[PDB]
């Protein structure tokens, strides 16, 4: 990723599109109002239009945690399949 | 010449001649395929102790 993101709460998802986890936001003039729930629990948290402006800030930047290599593990994946 | 008119096929001659072949054993079906299966879910379960889906799949941590 870049180190300045430009998404968030402008064209947003406004609602889920499965069966098994139900979202619905009431997207304000200011702030959001996101309420989740997956089976047996719920979640309702407030977030604001410069609320996932912030989340952006570190990145997550996930890497394959490999037995030998990710080579390696393509290579002994093709011959499993 | 009492000797040949007693049949010259021998006994052993009849019994090399109706067990032929050693016959296959129904539990030999049984212990390898279990045996082989075993690998099967050795490498292939999600519960067994040297799954191949870490060293296939590797993680995303």
């Amino acid at each position: 990723l870049t180190t300045f993101t430009f998404s968030g709460l402008q064209d947003a998802p406004v609602a889920a599109l499965s069966g098994s986890i139900k979202l619905n936001v009431a997207a304000k003039a200011g702030k959001a109002e996101v309420t989740v729930a997956a089976g047996a629990a719920k979640a309702a948290t407030q977030v604001s239009a410069a609320a996932l402006r912030k989340l952006s800030g570190s990145k997550i930047s996930l890497a394959e945690v490999a037995r030998i290599s990710v080579l390696h593990s393509s290579i002994q994946n093709y011959l499993l399949s | 010449d009492r000797v040949l008119s007693l049949p010259a096929v021998s006994k052993n001659q009849v019994l090399e001649n109706v067990f032929h072949t050693a016959p296959k054993a129904p539990v030999e079906h049984l212990e390898k395929m279990v045996s082989a299966n075993s690998k099967v879910y050795d490498a292939l379960n999600l519960q067994s102790k040297r799954v191949l889906i870490w060293q296939v799949k590797p993680a995303l941590f």
